[PDB]
RNA sequence: GAUGGGGAAGCUCCGUUUCAAAGGCCUGAUUUUAUGCAGGCCACCAUCGAAAGGGAAUCCGGUUAAGAUUCCGGAACCUGG
RNA sequence: UUGACAUUGUGAAGAGACGUUUCUUUACUUAUUCAAUGAAGCGGAGCUGGAAUUCAUUUUCCACGUUCUAGCAUUCAAGGUCCCAUUCGGGGCUGAUCCGGGUU
């Protein structure tokens, strides 16, 4: 009888650690996707100086969820409007909304797609 | 130094960076001389063992 | 061979990192490990008084093996058993004769402190096994003394766990038979003879001595050496 | 009953057996935590008498207080 | 009145030690099988100034007996010790300057530094620039050695207590006048908020026992019973005597 | 400034590696599988605390009513993959 | 700060109160206290070796890895010896005496 410890330190024995196999579920029904596409992008912005960005910079301008992000915004734009996207800049306007400058790739003309959506 | 080629941060000798040529020259010698004198330090006390 | 080499290593003070060795002697064990170890020890140093010292007198491997082999013949009813009887017993008797004496008189081990104390009080016990390791000890310290007054043969036996297995439980504290089949008064008395001598006649002497003292290695040695070299 | 002897032994707190018992136990409790769970009642006749029963949902805690 | 200055110190605050720049703390090796039975050779890698403490430190490094690695301790440097010096430690180490031996292993006459009060405490006595303790004699009625402390007092400690042969370095630092307040300023700046000092006699009664006024003066013996209560212990504390002496030696 | 703990009738006070069983890093086995495990070393070890301390990497030209080392044009660099 | 009582236990010397028992120096260690360490080398005994006694014996002492040098010292250790049929990998025992599990 004995056993050899070559360390004078006793450690907490590594032990099972099961897995939660509940019995009754947390929620009843998993929340639907908060922040989907119609929610990411809320509105075009159509002040005259944004309009110039459409006419001259291949840029679509949107008020966009405060909760969005350059990924989430690009995706929604890419799908609601069937267009490809070069980069998104964003800022938080001083009235507390987020505006997104979305430049389209050169395969697209924002002005075209601007007045497809139906503003000018 | 993480954006640089290895040749930039070594030389070709025992102890590339680390130490400084005259310090490895001293270093080898000190090694050899002592390891020699060991053998002796050793053999010499084995002689005066028999002498007893 | 002439290619391999014998390079011994020096392991003295001053060289060669000391090799892995066995330090079980020196581990900083978890606090519950120490406490149960020092408790045992604290209880060893310090005069233990006669009535607690009665225990530690176990019962030899062979007389115990004998006494369990007999005790093992008197298992109480198992679950399945009593179910089966309770249907046989009740379904018939409660619509037939003998006041549930539609089953033979049983012979079982008798267990449980309260129960077994009263058996002893009532001079109904034929032989009684008290465990050596009841904690709190007070549950069981009066027993040998009680048995002494009442005539009841008794052995302090080893294993509270073992008297457990003897009544289909985790632990059992006491266990003592009273009845017994006639094909068996023989063995019984042969046990009681050897037991009673060991554990019962000796009562009045045992009850006069204390335990404890004991120094633990080191101290025992330096009083060994103190008195040995200097005499 | 075992209890009537517990009940009466316990009343001899200055007997040899109990001083020993008291000395060894109080050492133990000092080395454990100021509050800690107890496995079984140190005092069966007593727990009982104060309304404890040996059954799931009854619990015993041991606790130290500073004194004075 | 008011809580006096000397009472406010206990509370730390504004008065704790200025320690940012300190090297590590200064200690012997932890006492091991190596030192309990043989010796173990380290080198002094560098010797270094420690803020707040005139008296330089030696950073001396030793191999690890039980693991492949190096271990650096921080000794107090002992005058004569020098980078590249080997340092031998323990019962069998030989009587050279810089080594650390159990008191019980050196002859009467031997002078040592940074000596332990109880074996293994890693150094308590004679540690400041210039100091040392003298071994006066030994007594193997329990492993005790009797020594002389820098203060005058003799003290008997365990022959297992270790010292380091030699005196602490840092010369006679105190031999040089400080010359100007600024030097004391910088002086205490690396130590602690104990400087300048306002005399109690220039404070008002709320502030100190010396306190009241109309002419500056103490107005009662400045010589206080040891059993006086804090608030009252300012001045000469349990002064067994007072006044000018010209004394010349201590306790022998 | 949490935590094993120790004070305090208590609001809470002390303490921070402290009289504590305080982890997690590689990868074989197994190729029922990407996985439970077989190796194994190393750990007196919460966290908060700097828009002047430490610290991975961007520049010039052009442009607005109001932004720009952030947009445009051009030319780079760092980090993870 | 000083005394009493409680925490408080085990052996002796003495002086003392008429084999127990209370009194001044004191042995104990488990309560209590203090210090350290990743609780590493504590305590006892022994292999070996050199002297001794004793007029022979067991009768003890003593020794039992590192000091010219600002190197190097880690992979359960090479070695030896066993095992697995051993293809490459492993493993055990020695190397590194024994015995108490009182960390010191």
């Amino acid at each position: 009888a004995l056993k050899v410890r070559t360390s004078a330190t006793f450690r907490l024995p590594k032990t099972l650690k099961l897995a939660r196999a509940p019995k009754y579920a947390s929620k009843a029904v998993p929340h639907y996707n908060r922040l989907d596409s119609y929610k990411v992008i809320e509105q075009p912005i159509t002040s005259e100086t944004a309009m110039k960005k459409v006419e001259d910079g291949n840029i679509l301008v949107f008020q966009v969820s405060m909760k969005a992000n350059k990924y989430q915004i690009k995706k929604a734009v890419k799908e609601l409007y069937e267009v490809d996207v070069l980069k998104v800049n964003t800022l938080v306007r001083p009235n507390g909304t987020k505006k997104a400058y979305v430049r389209l790739t050169a395969d697209y003309d924002a002005l075209d797609i601007a007045n497809r959506i139906g503003y000018i | 130094y993480a954006t640089v080629s290895k040749t930039h941060k070594t030389v070709s000798r025992a102890y590339g960076g680390s130490r400084c040529a005259n310090c490895v020259k001293e270093r080898i010698i000190r090694a050899f001389l002592i390891e020699e004198q060991k053998i002796v330090k050793k053999v010499v006390k084995e002689q005066t063992e028999a002498a007893k | 061979n002439p290619l391999t080499h014998s390079t011994p290593k020096n392991f003295g003070i001053g060289q060669a990192v000391q090799p892995k060795r066995n330090l079980s002697r020196y581990v900083k064990w978890p606090e519950y490990v120490r406490v149960q170890r020092q408790k045992k020890i604290l209880s060893i140093r310090l005069k233990v008084p006669p009535t607690i010292a009665q225990f530690q007198y176990t019962l030899d491997r062979n007389t115990a093996a004998e006494t369990f082999k007999l005790f093992n013949k008197y298992r109480p009813e198992t679950a399945a058993e009593k179910k089966e009887r309770l249907t046989k017993e009740a379904a018939a008797v409660a619509e037939g004769k003998s006041k549930q004496d539609a089953s033979p008189k049983p012979y079982a081990v008798k267990y449980g402190l309260n129960h077994v104390v009263a058996l002893i009080e009532n001079k109904k016990a034929k032989l009684v096994l008290i465990a050596n390791d009841v904690d709190p000890i007070e549950l069981v310290v009066f027993l040998p003394a009680l048995c002494k007054k009442m005539g009841v043969p008794y052995a302090i036996v080893k294993g509270k766990a073992r008297l457990g297995t003897l009544v289909n439980q985790k632990t059992s504290a006491v266990a003592a038979l009273t009845e017994v089949r006639a094909e068996d008064e023989a063995a019984l008395a042969k046990l009681v003879s050897t037991i009673d001598a060991n554990f019962a006649d000796k009562y009045d002497e045992v009850k006069k001595h204390w335990g404890g003292g004991i120094l633990g290695n080191k101290a025992q040695a330096k009083m060994d050496k103190r008195a040995k070299n200097s005499d | 009953g075992a209890y009537k002897y517990l009940e009466e032994l316990q009343r001899k707190k200055q007997s040899d057996v109990l001083r020993f018992l008291q000395r060894v136990r109080v050492w133990e409790y000092r080395q454990k935590n100021v509050i800690h769970r107890a496995a079984r009642p140190t005092r069966p006749d007593k727990a009982r008498r104060l309304g404890y029963k040996a059954k799931q949902g009854f619990v015993i805690y041991r606790v130290r207080v500073r004194r004075g | 009145g008011r809580v006096i200055r000397n009472q406010r110190k206990g509370a730390g605050s504004i008065f704790t030690s200025h320690t940012r720049l300190r090297q590590g703390a200064a200690k012997l090796r932890t006492l091991d099988y190596a030192e309990r039975h043989g010796y173990i050779r380290g080198i002094v890698k560098q010797i270094v100034h420690d803020s707040g403490r005139g008296a330089p430190l030696a950073k001396v490094v030793f191999r690890d007996p039980y693991k492949y690695r190096l271990r650096e301790e921080i000794f107090i440097a002992n005058e004569g010790v020098h980078t590249g010096q080997f340092i031998y430690a323990g019962k069998k180490a030989s009587l050279n300057v810089g080594n650390v031996l159990p008191l019980g292993s050196v002859p009467e006459g031997t002078i040592v530094s940074n000596v332990e009060e109880k074996p293994g405490d890693r150094g308590a006595l004679a540690r400041a620039s210039g100091n040392y303790v003298i071994i006066i004699g030994h007594n193997p009625d329990e492993n005790k050695t009797r020594v002389r402390l820098p203060s005058g007092a003799k003290k008997v400690i365990s022959s297992d207590a270790r010292g380091v042969i030699g005196v602490i370095a840092g010369g006679g630092r105190v031999d040089k006048p400080l010359l100007k307040a600024g030097r004391a300023f910088h002086k205490y700046r690396l130590k602690r908020n104990s400087w300048p000092k306002t005399r109690g006699v220039a404070m008002n009664p709320v502030d100190h026992p010396h306190g009241g006024g109309n002419h500056q003066h103490i107005g009662k013996a400045s010589t206080i019973s040891r059993g006086a209560v804090s608030g009252q212990k300012a001045g000469l504390i349990a002064a067994r005597r007072t006044g000018l002496l010209r004394g010349s030696q201590k306790t022998q």
